[PDB]
């Protein structure tokens, strides 16, 4: 009686739940992802997690419809975290418009979009996030905010070194952006 | 951190 997945939503934590279209003709149900066959689930999710990684603006755009925008993988990441991490100002603003939860914390460390944009040193994204209204005071599972984490990474980057000198200017700008919110 | 190292995602 499983015809296809025609929707999704997250449940509890790191756990998907899908809307089922039955062939035999009854009402659509919601089911725990583990109730249905793996390769059914896979063909549904795989496009999303592919696009998220390639930070593909338009794929994401059409895949949006009945899918939950904050669909989470097994580590509690959503496509917003991946795209923040890759620097796609666009994919961030797209997912933002669609209604993605800016303050989402993953479960392998408590990280958020901002922590990722700061971590992978993504100044433009950090700007977009603050501007779209992300909460900059949110803390990761070490208590560190996004800002503190830039500070912490910066400290440990070799100072009089011509090779890591690029990241240096990078981290500074991240910090410029965020501090302009606190002070 | 392990140095400057930071790839919680896995992009390497
Ligand atoms: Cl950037």
């Amino acid at each position: 009686e499983v015809n296809k997945i025609i929707g999704s939503r997250t449940a509890g934590e790191g756990a998907m739940e899908y809307l089922i279209e039955w062939k035999d003709g009854h009402s659509p149900s919601w089911v725990p992802s583990s109730y249905i066959a793996a390769d059914v689930v896979s063909e549904y999710e795989t496009p999303w997690w592919t696009a998220a990684r390639k930070a593909d603006e338009q794929a994401l755009s059409q895949l949006l419809e009945d899918r939950d925008v904050d669909a989470v993988d097994e580590n509690g990441r959503t496509a917003l975290l991946f795209v923040a991490g890759l620097g796609s100002d666009k994919c961030v603003r797209l997912l933002a418009e669609a209604g993605a939860d800016l303050d989402h914390r993953d479960m392998r460390g408590g990280l958020t979009a901002l922590h990722m944009a700061a971590g992978y040193v993504r100044p433009e994204v950090v700007e977009a996030l603050v501007e779209l209204g992300a909460d900059i005071e949110v803390e990761d599972e070490r208590g560190l905010t996004a800002l503190e984490l830039a500070r912490e990474i910066l400290k440990t980057t070799p100072k009089g070194n011509p090779m890591q000198f690029g990241r240096r200017i990078g981290l500074e700008k991240v910090i410029n952006v965020l501090e302009g919110q606190v002070f | 951190y392990p140095g400057g190292s930071f790839d919680p995602l896995g992009l390497a």
